[PDB]
């Protein structure tokens, strides 16, 4: 699914107790790399969930 | 513009795998990115993290495994997954939407 850079963060995330799937955390990154602050990435995470 | 088209997608696919819905807020949310982080938080967020997590050492140790070869936002990463750790709602989520998708 998902490549070498991403599958090391992946493991990171995973060993730090987090789990989310492969897929959304591919577009995370993604959002990361174009520049987007991780604060703005979080709150439209914590927005689109219940 | 063909960056925009990108962040729209991200959006999209994001809406599409998390089982979703207005979400133009959601673009004006990203699309204020304008470059910054700092030694400490990247400490503080990392602390934060090894008290949440069962094995910790694995988390440092590839923390360290992965800060030597500069890989690429790993520490506005780390900072992401610290403030999820914070709200316990939004991590049930997505710990569930994995759930769904296996």
């Amino acid at each position: 699914v998902l490549n070498p850079e991403e599958a090391e963060l992946y493991e990171l995330t995973q060993a730090a107790g987090i789990v989310i799937d492969q897929e959304v955390f591919k577009i995370l990154v993604d959002l990361l790399k174009m520049n987007v602050a991780p604060l703005a990435v979080f709150q439209m995470l914590k927005s689109m969930c219940a | 513009s063909m960056s925009e088209f990108r962040i729209h997608h991200d959006v999209n696919e994001l809406i599409s795998l998390l089982h979703v819905f207005g979400a133009d807020v959601y673009i004006d949310l990203l699309q204020k990115n304008r470059t910054v982080t700092t030694s400490v938080s990247t400490h503080s967020a990392k602390v934060k993290i090894a008290e949440f997590s069962r094995t910790p050492d694995d988390f440092l140790k590839k923390y360290e495994e992965l800060k030597s070869k500069n890989t690429r936002n790993l520490d506005p990463l780390v900072y992401l997954l610290s403030k999820l750790i914070e709200d316990k709602e939004t991590l049930q989520y997505l710990q569930q939407n994995a759930k769904d998708k296996a």
